RNA sequence: CUCGGAGCAGAACCCAACCUCCGAGCAGUACAUGCUAAGACUUCACCAGUCAAAGCGAACUACUAUACUCAAUUGAUCCAAU
């Protein structure tokens, strides 16, 4: 019994007539390109990516950011051309070149990178740590103003706030200084959230801080909706997130409703879910910025859930599923003496009646 | 009597993809003995080199992009005086490594081929990967 | 008694054995080098023959060896 | 096998069975491999392993060992640091 | 398997040359 | 056991406890021929004794 | 599942085939593969401190 | 069935008495290798004593 | 509780409460708990020869440098790695 | 007269004839071919045989290394030697 393909089998295109006229892949390089365009195809018969590829749906996610800046790509590339002959007409950059000590200034590379690439770069980045999903449930936006966020730690040093590097909740016990090239006449509105400290809903999350109205970059002088919170990892429960959220108002808006008391150490009214907080506010605000990092447990955690919280410090662990034995017999045959020692709950002596 | 902030739950659900990788207890996706190259891992450097350019990768093993530098991008190209030579290979990891520290990747293997890894281009992208404080050998799982 | 002379033979024995290691892996490197200069030998043989082939090739390696010998000897 | 011995008029032991297998008190019998100690210089480490482990026998087995041995050697004994005391009670076996 | 449609999708054969002393 | 015995009147604990004590009050069933040596005091029911 | 053949480079046997094919064509195999069912663990709470 | 090779014993230089046996070709010196020893719980050398039989 | 039991060594409690400072309520007790046996007896044991295990290890003043851990030696590298992204103020 | 491959036996497994063909009774490289241990296959019984995660201990930053290449490449109990 045969049964016909469903579709184009895989090598039916190649003519076998003229095989001996035909160009090989000579090189397994080439071989290898050509291997990993097809699996990426899609394809009638079963594919790994059927099982284990992370299942997406048809509907395109929506944007729900600013719009794109107008360039004159003509005018554009005339530029980037023009510098690149001066580049290479000098005879000490060819020569550096070729004995292999040139080497490329990282501060300037990030600059122009921020201004270019860099949106849609933490914007794949955010969709890794999957915070377009927790935050907005799939819509996605790209972050054009670059947000700079970072940590006074003693006097001199700075932690800065990037897109998911660690920082202690030690480093950031203290509201961070926060930086953002905007006009004046415009209005913003900062965020902090805890995707993953919540310690009884799942799918909540913690506000940590929130300032609304804020005039241009002065962010001091914006309103105080909730007071900062450190965040409070608990111990053993892994490595959390903490986002901040930068929108863009376009006039000033009315918080009455979000606002919390100062101070506010109650969790009931920290928790806070970002979709529904926009989704009310969305005609009037949009999202402009984003910066996460990543927090983990140390000692300073203790004196927000003992002083601060009022509570005791909750410790979870991380617990394995209990081991596989198949149903015990009566007769083992040709298994090892050890074979019972499997089933058997105490390590200690039994006696019975006895 | 009871406490409000005192109220947790049994189970802690904590939904950051990079949670258990963190911690080393992720399962890796062992297998694949018979082909090449092997997916044993959570997030995998794959240099990309063309006739003109140079691209370097950060994936997960789910094939997502974390963090990527090519020498197509202005702020690349416009200190290069060739896209496609030896420093820009050495630039690439320079660069590529002040990346994944920002975005929190610290290690991350490489899968090269004979050639590849003989090769002098690619002999300097590691020292810098290196040298930015990347290591390009993963902890070993946690199955106890 | 008997568990204390073992023991003390064991330690004692250990405290040469780093050292005999060593003197061994030279052995090794010594004698693995005779294996290449063996070879480089024979092939240098094959081309004092100069290509002329036939039966006549086994035994002028043989009358080589015995002025190798001979040197040896002096 | 003797079934009425000529003197006492009872049932006789089998002394190979005594030499080579141990009964626990629950019914199970524990032997030996066969050839742990032959040409262990062609055999692997793993096929090694196995080789000198204690293993069970099966029903049909154990059922034939009972027939060959007497009461005496199915009695509960209860010897001074014993290394296979706690095998001789089975523990969470259902049916 | 023979019965399936994607019955022969690991042929390779007829793609070399025949190379048989 | 030795509890159990002692709550029923079987084993007086006024007077020193031996192996005769035991038998007589059917507390332990000892087998001389079958190389039985005494009793071993085990410590199960240690924390309601 | 069926899914595409890329063989080591230092397997030669395998390596001096994909050389020989022509360009275009790509070889394939039928793999095996386990879906797990049961995440690594969970975690839950043991102590509030 | 000409034997080529032949079983020898080796026995450990540290005074242990930990011994495992080994194949050699037959027209060859006697072996000394570099074994790891369980009894100190690292490598140790050894040295053929005896032949056990011919393969 | 640690700090009001008078048995022990100061400089012991102030050692104690740092190393075994995952041990400690919020009250100020030292808990130690074990459920590896049947017998309360047993279980009651192994808790009383933890703390004179602590109060050796306080009193011993071990500064040797022993192994590292396996899984201390990602966090080594991640540490070292947060502090080359560390800045100074421009202006101090 | 034992063992292995192919056909008969076309596609899971199994399948005979004093049926049709080809082979085996080794060799070579290592000297961690070290210890241990979940879960499984099994020549239609038993015996025997086989594959193995994790772990200890090593090796390692190159070696498709962490159960060597190799198809079969073989012999139970008692007993003897030690
Ligand atoms: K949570
Ligand atoms: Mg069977
Ligand atoms: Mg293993």
């Amino acid at each position: 019994r045969r049964t016909p393909p469903l579709g184009p089998m895989p090598n039916s295109d190649i003519d076998l007539s003229n095989l001996e006229r035909l160009e090989k892949y000579r090189s397994f390089d080439r071989y290898r390109r050509r291997a990993e365009q097809e699996a990426q195809a899609p394809h009638w018969w079963r594919t790994y990516r059927e099982y284990f590829g992370e299942k997406t749906d048809p509907k395109e996610k929506i944007d729900i950011g600013l719009p794109p800046p107008k360039v004159s790509r003509t005018q554009q590339l005339l530029e980037r051309k023009q510098a690149i002959q001066e580049l290479r007409a000098n005879v000490e950059e060819e020569r550096a070149a070729r004995l292999r000590t040139a080497s490329v200034p990282l501060d300037a590379v990030r600059a122009e990178w921020e201004r270019t690439c860099g949106p849609y770069h933490k914007q794949r980045l955010a969709e890794y740590y999957g915070l377009y999903r927790d935050l907005f449930h799939g819509a996605t936006f790209v972050p054009r103003v670059p947000l700079h966020v970072a940590y006074a730690v003693g006097e001199d040093d700075l932690m800065p706030v990037y897109c998911g590097n660690e920082v202690t909740p030690t480093e950031a016990a203290q509201a961070p200084e926060v930086t953002y090239e905007a006009e004046e006449g415009s209005l913003w509105t900062l965020l902090l959230t805890s995707l993953d400290g919540h310690l009884l809903e799942p799918d909540a999350e913690y506000l940590h801080w929130l300032l609304t109205n804020i005039p241009g970059n002065r962010v001091a002088e914006g309103q105080v909706t909730c007071p900062y919170l450190p965040p409070f990892p608990a111990r053993g429960s892994g490595i959390h997130r903490l986002a901040f959220l930068l929108f863009k108002q376009d006039q000033p808006i009315d918080f009455s409703e979000d606002a919390r008391p100062s101070p506010c150490y109650q969790l009931a009214q920290r928790t806070f879910r970002t979709f529904d907080f926009y989704k009310k506010h969305q005609e009037t605000m949009t999202p402009a910025g984003l910066s996460f990092f990543q927090c983990r447990w140390d000692d300073s955690v203790t004196y927000i859930f003992h002083q601060l919280l009022d509570m005791r410090e909750p410790v979870f662990e991380f617990v394995r599923p209990p081991p596989y034995h198949p149903k015990q017999k009566r007769f083992p045959h040709r298994q090892p003496l050890r074979y019972l020692d499997r089933y058997r709950d105490s390590h200690e002596p039994t006696y019975g009646i006895y | 009597d009871p406490v409000e902030n005192e109220a947790v739950a049994p189970e802690f659900t904590n939904r950051n993809p990079r949670n258990l990788e963190l911690l080393s207890v992720a399962r890796k996706e062992r297998g694949w003995r018979t082909v090449f190259p092997s997916r044993e891992f959570w997030h995998r450097l794959r240099v990309i080199r063309t006739q003109h350019h140079v691209e370097a990768l950060v994936e997960h093993q789910n094939g997502k992009v974390v963090v990527s530098a090519s020498t197509r991008e202005w702020a690349i190209k416009k200190h290069l005086y060739s896209t496609r030579n030896v420093v820009a290979c050495e630039s690439i990891g320079r660069v590529l490594a002040q990346r994944c520290l920002e975005a929190g990747i610290n290690f991350m293997v490489y899968q090269p081929t004979p050639w590849e890894a003989a090769s002098d281009s690619m002999k300097r992208l590691q020292s810098a990967m290196t040298e930015g404080g990347v290591v390009l050998r993963e902890p070993q799982r946690i199955y106890e | 008694q008997k568990r204390r002379e073992r023991e003390q033979h064991i330690a004692e024995c250990m405290a040469k054995m780093p050292q005999m290691i060593v003197n061994w892996q030279q052995q090794q490197r010594e004698n693995w080098e005779k294996a290449q200069a063996d070879k480089e030998r024979r092939a240098r043989l094959q081309a004092e023959a100069q290509e002329l082939l036939g039966y006549q090739v086994d035994p002028r390696s043989a009358r080589f060896q015995e002025l190798l010998q001979d040197l040896e000897k002096k | 096998l003797t079934y009425f011995s000529a003197r006492k008029g009872k049932r006789k032991t089998v002394k190979a069975v005594i030499d080579r297998f141990l009964r626990l008190h629950c019914g199970l019998w524990v032997r030996r491999k066969a050839g742990y100690k032959k040409k262990l210089w062609k055999k692997t480490p793993a096929r090694k392993k196995r080789l000198r482990e204690f293993v069970f026998c099966n029903k049909t087995q154990s059922k034939l060992l009972d027939k060959m041995t007497t009461s005496f050697w199915k009695r509960r004994n209860w010897y001074v640091d014993d290394p296979y005391q706690k095998y001789h009670d089975r523990t969470n076996l259902k049916v | 398997y023979k019965t399936k449609p994607t019955h022969g999708i690991g042929k390779y054969k007829h793609l070399i040359k025949a190379e048989e002393p | 056991r030795l509890q159990y015995l002692i709550d029923l009147g079987r084993v007086d604990p006024s007077q020193p406890i031996d192996l005769t004590q035991l038998v007589n009050g059917r507390g332990v069933t000892i087998q001389p021929l079958k190389r039985d040596y005494g009793v071993q005091l085990v410590e199960e029911g240690a924390d309601t004794f | 599942t069926k899914e595409v053949y890329v063989p080591h480079p230092r397997n030669t046997e395998a390596v001096d085939l994909i050389t020989r094919l022509p360009k275009g064509a790509v070889l394939y195999k039928t793999f095996v593969h386990v879906v797990p069912a049961k995440p690594e663990g969970t975690f839950k709470l043991v102590a509030m401190l | 069935s000409k034997s080529k090779n032949i079983l020898v014993r080796m026995v450990s230089e540290a005074g242990t008495g930990f011994c495992f046996n080994t194949k050699r070709n037959r027209l060859r010196e006697k072996l000394t290798l570099l074994h790891y020893d369980p009894v100190v719980k690292q490598r140790v050398l050894f040295v053929e004593k005896k032949k056990i039989r011919s393969l | 509780h640690l700090a009001t039991a008078e048995w022990i060594a100061e400089p012991v409690r102030q050692k104690i409460a740092i190393t075994h400072k995952n041990k400690i309520n919020r009250l100020g007790e030292l808990i130690l708990t074990s459920e590896s046996s049947r017998y309360q007896f047993r279980n009651l044991a192994d808790c009383l020869q933890k703390i004179r295990d602590m109060i050796t290890e306080a009193s011993q003043t071990p500064k040797e440098p022993t192994k590292e851990d396996v899984k201390l030696h990602r966090i080594r590298i991640e540490n070292m790695n947060r502090e080359r992204l560390r800045q100074k103020r421009i202006h101090s």
